């Protein structure tokens, strides 16, 4: 888990301290707040509510009819996807130090200290070679910026997290 | 230079005569499956039958129909024969024992195979007999569709070896033949090699009952010889592809103990004996495959065009993509990605 | 003998000029056959410059698929110095052009690969969308 | 650089001054892509660099899909008219 | 006679219908999906119990990460 | 001049030699009735979309299959990373294959009798 | 019974391929000078074989295991003069 | 009335085994192969002759 | 560096070393003996090889002309170990490298001769063959018994010598 390339240390993406430049998927989902789950629930409700209200405004075939169950099931599925994307983005933004991150900062400090006590790597051990770890890092770093276009995540236990 | 010449003549003579005698073997085997005898009169036990047909066809007039592009009609069989024979340059009969020892041997096989649809695609345009045109379009469709299956099985096998040298692929099979872990893949390669060769049951391309004769309706004399020769040479060559991809090529058994008993040092006798063992193993595998082509011809009725297209694109291709997913998954699970 | 391999590059160039017979062909077929000849000349030149694997890929794809489609459809429709070649031993692996292409395409440029997947997805959806009449 | 350049320019002139047929047009497109790629690959070799060959592979694939889509467009165009008089 | 019962109406009945009436598609999908799920679910079990992953092979000369220690021996 | 190139050169020479033997030895007597095209013995064009479609869809699928050659030649070097990437690539292509299946792309009197009494 | 006349052509093919491969083994060994062939050889192997040619006097694949190289090894080094890839 | 799929005695897995492994096709191939080891019917004209009766014309 | 392309001629330079450069002996073994002796060369000359490579790195581009001295050191160490093998274990060394010549240079095809050569070199030169980077759980393949992968023909002379050594008790 020794870095092959030099990274910035505690760089400020925003007004708040940096927790992790490229957080692991498990951390980003693990640090999610109840508000983020509220966001997921709101998207999941909103998308089929959206289709129903759209049918109310301008019926597809002149006469109002409630959208079929196939479309509503679709609606729930895609709405959950949008909600999860939004919530993941919120949590990652907390990690970069762009939104308020006091709770997440403390939880990270505690978790890292415990891991160090256990003798483990701060960011885990990877089944990849270091070159593939640098390549995975350069592929996943700040990939949340393209949330609108494509989904990309960090699934690799690499050491380039931008901390000390 | 001299040694190169002698090797090429030996190999070329063996291949040409093996193709010539495959026709006789087909007639005789079908005959005995039909309770009859087949050729046993032209030459002792009918062993000169193929040369009799050859000589006759070389003495036959060439007819060039009025609306035909005569150049294309004469050259299309010629190119299909050339590619069918060029395909043999990479087939090994022992470790490194081949005319062309290419590190891109597999890629060469696939490319020269992909050059095999041009005879069908061109003859229909050259003949201008309408029966030939229908046969030509339907054949081009069928052949490309099943070439996909063949290429996909090639890829699945290279997933285990990570090499495009044919000898290496064969050598990796001393541990086990690849037809043991991938028996279903071997069945599909046979069903697809039958179709790619245009043999019964999948003979829709030149089926006498739906279309008189086929794309060759207008081919007399040496052009007919060329289509005939290319067809049987391709049968043997695709049986060869099957052999080294899945049946372990020239590997039969571990004869180290036996050689240590027989010999006490390296000698031309022992090198020859080893060469004969490897070549015999590979040739017996080829013989079983050719027999299976003839067997399937004897046993089944033809498909229709719709039927075979449906087969390839709805039953076979989904299974092959599923295997594309499941082979690297098993390699990953057990940490056995093969090295270069 | 030595002048043969020396001028081999210049011969492929000349045959390519000559084959580009494609424009002047009376019959479009004939034009497509001459296109195939041009592709074989291209494969010859590729081997000469050291890229034989590309010669084989070109034979596989452009002749094996693209020329086949062309024919299918039209049957249906009405610097004098010399370079020093030096050896060194720093390469212990058997890494060739294909392996390196796989390496970079699947790791350094996985994104290009997935976008190519979308492009091939387009190459499937589009033809169905415009050549088939639903219902 | 030489064979590729000449294929490109001759295919371009064939395309532009085509007054014979549309198939000639398709073929000039394909052969232009060929010449581009040959120039690219020679440069790749001279630099001992893999980026050139990577882009060559991508061109190959995109020319494949472009040919597929173009022939589909031509077929859809033919379906209405029955004949290509160019 | 037999007809598609709709996946969304009943999952297991639709799966049974598919396995009886479209075996090619059903088993193509089964074989395809068994791969990645088995990867994700079973690879850690293999690592934990059967055997760990192998040690990486060298790709280039392993350069020492240290300074030259001069040297004495096999000289002029 | 190794065996490879000599064999490659030799094959077309053999083809041309057989052709020349046929031309030299066989008689050649064309006449109008013989030159006619054979259609069951006596003198004498719309197609379906699936004909077009098999050919056209061959090219993308061929490209998909041949795009895995770099992968299988570099499987070990790309490790569990490239593995995942090629799974995603394959699944994306499988989606297009599903579209093809469900649209039935390559595939080519039940009224009752009612009397007004 | 087993129809031997049906097996005669198979036997002919089998003997032909077997003899052809055996003769090819002997010719390859004779060309190699009494050792088996080298297959699947990478750049490293080609360079090692060239160095071997420099060491054993141009006698093909002959091997020498003397610790110290003859004098001519220092002067028979070869670089390759490659024509401009135009 | 013809039976539906749900009222079938055989499990889907057995039917799929027969479907994918071509059971009856292998039975046909075996029947064909059995003929290969039987005495053929041919006679060697003009050295042998088929049956002829007094009434022949 | 890439291999040569369409037309190339090999050319030989007839000049001598510049006389300021100290002369050095060159290794005379060919590919099979070198591959046979590689593990012992590494075991003995590791510090000198490492120093040579570190010099080449630190020179940052002028490696050829700044790293001649410890290059001479490397070649001298290699020649020394090869001479020791030629003096102490010649017959087994020949067994091993002729076996390699017969088996396309695959060490998997010469385990029997390699066992004899390894024992001889360990006893008479105090060099051990070892594969770096394996954990204690992983087993060196050349020490493995009953391998999946075996040669086509076990070499005759090597088999005879191995059985003889098994009788004598040396192996
Ligand atoms: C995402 C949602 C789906 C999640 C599935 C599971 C997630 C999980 O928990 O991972 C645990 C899993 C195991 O956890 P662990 O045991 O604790 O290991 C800890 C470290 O991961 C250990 O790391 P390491 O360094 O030691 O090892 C290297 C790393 C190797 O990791 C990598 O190399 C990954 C690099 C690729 C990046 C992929 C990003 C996704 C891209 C989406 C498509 C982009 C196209 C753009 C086109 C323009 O790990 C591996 O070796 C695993 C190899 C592959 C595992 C099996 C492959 C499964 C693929 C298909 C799964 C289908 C799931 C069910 C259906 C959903 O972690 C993994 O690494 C598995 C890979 C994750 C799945 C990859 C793709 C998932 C699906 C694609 C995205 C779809 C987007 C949908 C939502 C969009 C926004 C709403
Ligand atoms: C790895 C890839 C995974 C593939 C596995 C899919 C299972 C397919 C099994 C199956 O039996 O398919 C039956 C289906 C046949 O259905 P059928 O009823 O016979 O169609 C005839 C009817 O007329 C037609 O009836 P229909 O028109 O009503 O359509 C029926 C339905 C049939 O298809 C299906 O039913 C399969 C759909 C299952 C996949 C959906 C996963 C959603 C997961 C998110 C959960 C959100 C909701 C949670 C609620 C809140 C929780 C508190 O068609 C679909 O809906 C296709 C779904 C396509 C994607 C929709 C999902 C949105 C994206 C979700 C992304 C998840 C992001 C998570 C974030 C990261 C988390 C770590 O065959 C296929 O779907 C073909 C395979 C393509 C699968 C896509
Ligand atoms: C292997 C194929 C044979 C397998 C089944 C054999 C059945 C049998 O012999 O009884 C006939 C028997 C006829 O009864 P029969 O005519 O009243 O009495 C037989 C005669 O008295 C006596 O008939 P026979 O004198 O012919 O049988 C003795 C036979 C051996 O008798 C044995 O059955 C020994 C046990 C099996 C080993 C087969 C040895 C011969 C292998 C053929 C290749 C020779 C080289 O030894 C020979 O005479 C060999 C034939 C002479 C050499 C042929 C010339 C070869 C030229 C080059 C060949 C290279 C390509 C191959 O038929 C059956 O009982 C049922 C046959 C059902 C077979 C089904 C599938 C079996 C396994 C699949 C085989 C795949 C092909
Ligand atoms: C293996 C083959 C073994 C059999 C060898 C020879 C028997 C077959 C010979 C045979 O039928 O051609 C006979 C000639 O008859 C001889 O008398 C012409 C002399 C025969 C030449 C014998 C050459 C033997 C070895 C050939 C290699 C028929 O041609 P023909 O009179 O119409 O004369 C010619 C000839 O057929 C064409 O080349 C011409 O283009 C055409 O104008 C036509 O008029
Ligand atoms: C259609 C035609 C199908 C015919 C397939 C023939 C299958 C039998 C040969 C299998 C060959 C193979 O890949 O492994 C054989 C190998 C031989 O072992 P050995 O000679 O001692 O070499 C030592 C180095 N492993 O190692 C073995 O002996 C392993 C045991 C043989 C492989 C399993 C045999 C049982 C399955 C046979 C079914 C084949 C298809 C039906
Ligand atoms: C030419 C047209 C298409 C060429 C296809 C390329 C086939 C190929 O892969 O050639 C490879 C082969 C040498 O490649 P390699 O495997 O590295 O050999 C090492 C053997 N120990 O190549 C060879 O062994 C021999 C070269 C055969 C092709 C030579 C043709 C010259 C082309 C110039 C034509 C001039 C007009
Ligand atoms: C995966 C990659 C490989 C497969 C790619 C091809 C998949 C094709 C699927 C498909 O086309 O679905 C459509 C089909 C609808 O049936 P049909 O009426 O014929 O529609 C034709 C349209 N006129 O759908 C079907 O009827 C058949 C598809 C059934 C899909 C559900 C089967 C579920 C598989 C369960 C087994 C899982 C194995 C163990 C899993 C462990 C963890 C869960
Ligand atoms: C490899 C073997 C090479 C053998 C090729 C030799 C061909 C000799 C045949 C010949 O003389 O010309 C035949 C050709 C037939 O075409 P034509 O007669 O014009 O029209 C027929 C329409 N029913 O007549 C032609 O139109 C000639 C076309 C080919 C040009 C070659 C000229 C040959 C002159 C003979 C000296
Ligand atoms: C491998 C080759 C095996 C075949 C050789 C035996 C056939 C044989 O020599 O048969 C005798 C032949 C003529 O055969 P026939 O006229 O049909 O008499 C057969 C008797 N009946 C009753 C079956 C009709 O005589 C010859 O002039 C032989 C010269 C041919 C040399 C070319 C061989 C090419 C290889």
């Amino acid at each position: 888990s020794t870095p092959l390339v030099k990274t910035s240390v505690n760089y400020s993406y925003g007004d708040y301290p940096l927790i992790d430049a490229d957080p692991h998927f498990k951390r980003v989902v693990g640090y999610m707040r109840p508000s983020d789950y509220g966001v997921i629930g709101l998207a999941t409700a909103a998308l089929p509510a959206g289709i129903c209200f759209a049918e109310w405004l301008d019926p597809v075939k002149g006469k109002f009819a409630r959208p079929s169950v196939k479309f509503l099931r679709v609606a729930t599925m895609l709405g959950f996807a949008v909600g999860f994307g939004a919530a993941y983005a919120r949590s990652s933004l907390r990690f970069f130090g762009v939104t308020e991150n006091a709770r997440e900062y403390k939880k990270d400090e505690a978790q890292m200290a415990a891991r160090k006590a256990a003798g483990l790597e701060p960011y885990g051990t990877s089944s990849l070679t270091p070159e593939l770890q640098e390549i995975a890092a350069k592929n996943s770093a700040h990939s949340i910026a393209g949330l609108f276009i494509f989904p990309w995540f960090n699934f690799v236990n690499h050491p380039y997290h931008g901390r000390e | 230079m001299i040694i190169n010449i002698v090797e090429i003549l030996i190999f070329l003579v063996c291949v040409l005569f093996s193709v010539a005698y495959l026709t006789v073997a087909e007639r005789k085997t079908l005959a005995y499956m039909q309770r009859r005898l087949g050729p046993n009169f032209v030459g002792y036990y009918g062993l000169l039958q193929a040369f009799a047909d050859a000589v006759k066809l070389l003495l036959k007039e060439i007819v060039l129909p009025k609306e035909s592009n005569y150049i294309i009609l004469v050259i299309s069989p010629l190119i299909t024969l050339i590619t069918a024979l060029i395909g043999w340059v990479v087939i090994p009969l022992g470790p490194g024992i081949t005319l062309g020892e290419l590190n891109l041997g597999i890629l060469f096989s696939l490319a020269i195979g992909s050059l095999g649809v041009f005879g069908s695609l061109l003859s229909g345009w050259s003949s201008n007999s309408k029966y030939s045109l229908l046969g030509s379009i339907r054949s081009t469709a069928q052949l490309i569709s099943y070439e996909l299956i063949l290429t996909s099985i090639f890829i699945i096998i290279i997933m285990f070896v990570s090499s495009l040298n044919i000898t290496t692929i064969i050598e990796t099979q001393r541990v086990v033949w690849y037809c043991i872990p991938l028996l279903p893949l071997l069945l599909i390669f046979f069903i697809a090699s039958v179709a790619e060769t245009a043999r019964p049951p999948f003979d829709l391309t030149e089926s006498e009952s739906e279309l008189v004769a086929g794309y060759f309706t207008e081919y007399s004399g040496s052009p007919f010889v060329f289509f005939f020769l290319a067809e049987y040479s391709n049968i043997i060559l695709i049986s060869a592809f099957n052999g080294y991809l899945l049946l372990g090529g020239y590997l039969s058994f571990n004869y180290s103990y036996l050689f240590n008993i027989l010999f006490n040092d390296y000698s031309y006798v022992s090198f020859l004996f080893e060469g004969l063992i490897n070549s015999s193993a590979y040739a017996i595998k080829l013989v079983f495959l050719m027999f299976s082509f003839i067997w399937v011809r004897a046993a089944f009725p033809r498909f229709t065009y719709d039927n075979l297209i449906n087969f390839c694109w709805i039953i076979l291709l989904p299974l092959l993509f599923g295997i594309f997913l499941i082979i690297p998954s098993t390699l990953y699970i057990f940490d056995s990605f093969p090295t270069l | 003998m030595m002048y043969l391999t020396y001028y081999f590059i210049e011969i492929t160039i000349f045959l390519a000029i000559l084959c580009t017979f494609i424009i002047s062909a009376k019959n479009p077929m004939v034009s497509i056959l001459y296109m195939i000849a041009l592709f074989v000349i291209a494969a010859m030149y590729l081997y000469l410059i050291g890229l034989g694997i590309f010669s084989l890929l070109y034979i596989m794809i452009y002749i094996g698929a693209i020329a086949v489609l062309f024919l299918f459809i039209i049957t249906l429709l009405d610097n004098d110095y010399n370079t020093i070649i030096t050896q060194d031993w720093f390469n212990i692996e058997n890494t060739t052009l294909l392996t390196t292409i796989g390496n970079v395409l699947l790791t350094n440029n996985a994104f290009i690969l997935l976008v190519l997947a979308i492009v091939l997805l387009l190459g499937i959806i589009g033809p169905i969308s415009i050549t088939m009449k639903h219902k | 650089m030489f064979i590729g350049t000449i294929i490109l320019v001759l295919s371009f002139l064939g395309f532009v001054f085509n007054r014979r047929n549309i198939i000639l047009a398709f073929i000039c497109l394909e052969t232009m892509l060929l010449g581009i790629n040959l120039i690219l690959l020679r440069n790749s070799v001279l630099f001992d660099d893999i980026s050139g060959s990577l882009f060559a592979i991508v061109i190959i694939i995109l020319a494949g899909v472009e040919s597929a889509i173009g022939l589909s467009l031509l077929v859809s165009y033919y379906r209405l008219r029955g004949v290509i008089n160019s | 006679i037999n007809a598609n019962p709709g996946f969304w109406n009943g999952p297991f009945r639709y799966l049974r219908w598919s396995a009886h009436n479209r075996p090619h598609l059903f088993f193509a999908f089964a074989i395809g999906i068994a791969g990645p799920v088995a990867a994700l679910t079973l690879t850690p079990l293999r690592r934990k119990y059967l055997y760990p992953d192998h040690s990486p092979l060298p790709q280039s000369y392993p350069l020492p990460q240290r300074a030259r220690e001069q040297l004495t021996g096999f000289d002029d | 001049m190794n065996t490879f190139i000599i064999f490659i050169i030799l094959i077309p020479i053999v083809g041309f030699a057989l052709l020349a033997v046929n031309i030299l030895l066989a008689v050649y007597k064309p006449y109008n009735e013989k030159l006619g095209a054979f259609e069951c013995g006596l003198t004498s064009l719309a197609f379906n979309a699936a004909f077009i479609l098999v050919a056209i869809l061959f090219l993308p699928f061929d490209l998909e299959i041949s795009t895995l050659l770099p992968y299988v030649m570099s499987i070990y070097l790309v490790s569990n990373y490239g593995f995942t990437i090629v799974l995603l690539f394959l699944l994306i292509l499988i989606i297009g294959f599903v579209y093809e299946i469900n649209t039935n792309a390559l595939k080519i009197n039940t009224d009752s009798l009612i009397y007004k009494l | 019974a087993i129809p031997f006349e049906a097996l005669l052509p198979y036997g002919i093919i089998f003997g032909l391929l077997t003899a052809g491969g055996g003769a090819m083994q002997v010719l390859h060994v004779y060309r190699n000078g009494g050792v088996r062939d080298r297959f699947a050889i990478d750049q490293w192997d080609s360079q090692m074989m060239e160095r071997d040619l420099r060491l054993n006097g141009g006698q093909g694949r002959k091997q020498v295991d003397q610790a110290t190289a003859p004098e001519a090894f220092k002067h028979n080094h070869v670089w390759k003069s490659e024509r401009p890839l135009i | 009335r013809p039976a539906t799929w749900e009222e079938s005695e055989e499990g889907a897995l057995s039917k799929a085994t027969k479907y994918f492994l071509l059971a009856e096709m292998f039975r046909g191939l075996y029947v064909v192969l059995e003929q290969f080891f039987r005495a053929p019917y041919t006679i060697y004209y003009p050295f042998e002759k088929g049956p002829v009766s007094p009434r022949f014309r | 560096p890439r291999e040569a392309a369409a037309h190339w001629v090999p050319f030989e330079d007839k000049a001598n070393m510049p006389d300021n450069v100290p002369d050095v002996v060159e290794v005379g073994a060919t590919s099979a003996p070198l591959l046979s002796a590689s593990y012992f060369i590494g075991a003995k000359c590791k510090p000198y090889n490492d120093d040579f490579m570190l010099c080449r790195e630190e020179s940052q581009g002028s490696g050829a002309i700044d790293c001649l001295k410890e290059g001479r050191r490397v070649t001298r160490c290699a020649v020394s170990v090869i001479e020791d093998i030629n003096k102490s274990c010649l017959d087994e060394f020949r067994l091993h490298w002729q076996c390699l010549e017969q088996n396309n240079h695959q060490l998997s095809g010469c385990r029997k001769a390699e066992a004899l050569l390894n024992k001889c070199v360990f006893t008479k030169l105090n060099l051990e063959k070892k594969i770096p980077g394996l954990r204690p759980d992983e087993e060196p393949v050349f020490l493995k018994k009953d391998p999946w992968i075996k040669p086509a023909v076990d070499d005759f002379k090597s088999v005879r010598a191995y059985a003889e050594a098994k009788k004598n008790g040396t192996l």
